[PDB]
């Protein structure tokens, strides 16, 4: 399927084409930078995967502390 | 009349270096643009100023010694073109 690690290498890659193509340079100016971009990609987005999950934990905590707290009201 | 000459024992007859092909006079220095092809046989001396898209081709000369020289967006000198500038 569609991993974070891929997904991340290519936005690298993409991001590093950029760069490269907005400064009217040649996309593949400098090739090792290229692959530092598509690690760095991989290693933002496995991290982006793994806050979300903590980040959705946390929120289903806080909103059933929340709950709990409104249900009170009613004794 | 004086018919003599008084050769130089210094004077360089092989520049290992080449023709250096940007050459900067005082101050003024030529301006290539990154995405700006110079042939590597071309001589820019002076303020000469090439744009984006511009190309220079074989055995041109562009002295900007007197006058300023530029080279306009997707504008080509072709092969052993002499673009030259005077004071007025
Ligand atoms: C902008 C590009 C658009 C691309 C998105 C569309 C393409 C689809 C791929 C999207 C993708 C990457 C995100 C890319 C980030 C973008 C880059 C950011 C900039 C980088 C330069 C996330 O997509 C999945 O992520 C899941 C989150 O886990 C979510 O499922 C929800 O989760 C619950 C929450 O708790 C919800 O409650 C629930 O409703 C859903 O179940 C959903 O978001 C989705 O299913 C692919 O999934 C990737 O993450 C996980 C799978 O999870 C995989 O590894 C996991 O690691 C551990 C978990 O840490 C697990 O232990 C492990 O078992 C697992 O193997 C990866 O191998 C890979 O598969
Ligand atoms: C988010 C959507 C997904 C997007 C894709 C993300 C993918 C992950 C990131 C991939 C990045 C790939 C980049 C390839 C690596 C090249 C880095 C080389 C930079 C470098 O060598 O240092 C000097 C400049 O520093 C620099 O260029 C550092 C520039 C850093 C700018 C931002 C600094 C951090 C700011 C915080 C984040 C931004 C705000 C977010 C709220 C270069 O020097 P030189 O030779 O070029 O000449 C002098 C120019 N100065």
């Amino acid at each position: 399927p569609i991993s974070a690690t891929m997904v991340g290498a290519l936005l690298g890659l993409g991001t590093q084409m950029y760069s490269n193509a907005l400064r009217k340079l040649p996309y593949m100016r400098h090739p090792w930078e290229h692959v530092v971009g598509m690690g760095l990609g991989a290693v933002f987005a496995n991290q982006l995967v793994k806050w979300d999950v903590k980040l959705k934990e946390d929120l289903d905590v806080m909103l059933a502390k929340a709950r709990a707290a409104n249900e009170r009201r009613y004794f | 009349p004086k018919s003599q000459v008084t050769p130089s024992p210094d004077r360089v007859k092989w520049d290992y270096r080449g023709q250096r092909q940007i050459i900067p006079l005082g101050q003024w220095l030529p301006k290539v643009a990154v995405d700006a092809y110079v042939a590597p046989n071309v001589v820019l001396a002076g303020q000469v100023t090439v744009w984006d898209g511009s190309s220079v081709w074989n055995g041109a000369v562009l002295r900007g010694d007197l006058n300023k020289i530029t080279v306009g967006f997707c504008s080509n000198v072709q092969e052993r073109c002499v673009v030259h500038a005077a004071w007025s």
